[PDB]
């Protein structure tokens, strides 16, 4: 979280980007933000994981 | 570092150090002129645990 998207853009150059960031631009639960997801898996789910 | 996706995980690394034929892009020569790097290397588990 933060204030701005140029201090998140800034902020994501020396960060990894590697699963992909997400934003929500509409109306955020506590501010603006990106959402950065980790590499966990879905497995209730069954032909493909 | 991927956590158990099969389509991420590396397969090679290589380097080029030259062109191929006619071809002047090393976009376009990379692809057939590499060299695969990477050793592999024993542990010990009993150690490890």
């Amino acid at each position: 979280y933060s204030d701005t998207y140029e201090v998140l853009d800034r902020f994501f150059w020396t960060h990894d980007s590697s699963a992909g960031v997400l934003v929500h631009y509409d109306k955020p639960t506590n501010g603006n933000h990106y959402i950065l997801g980790t590499l966990t898996q879905m497995v209730s789910a069954p032909p493909h994981i | 570092y991927v956590r158990l996706d099969r389509d991420r995980v590396p397969t090679m690394v290589g380097v080029t150090r030259q062109s191929r034929d006619t071809i002047t892009q090393p976009a376009l020569s990379l692809s057939t002129t590499n060299t695969t790097v990477g050793v592999p290397l024993a542990l010990d588990a009993r150690a490890i645990t």
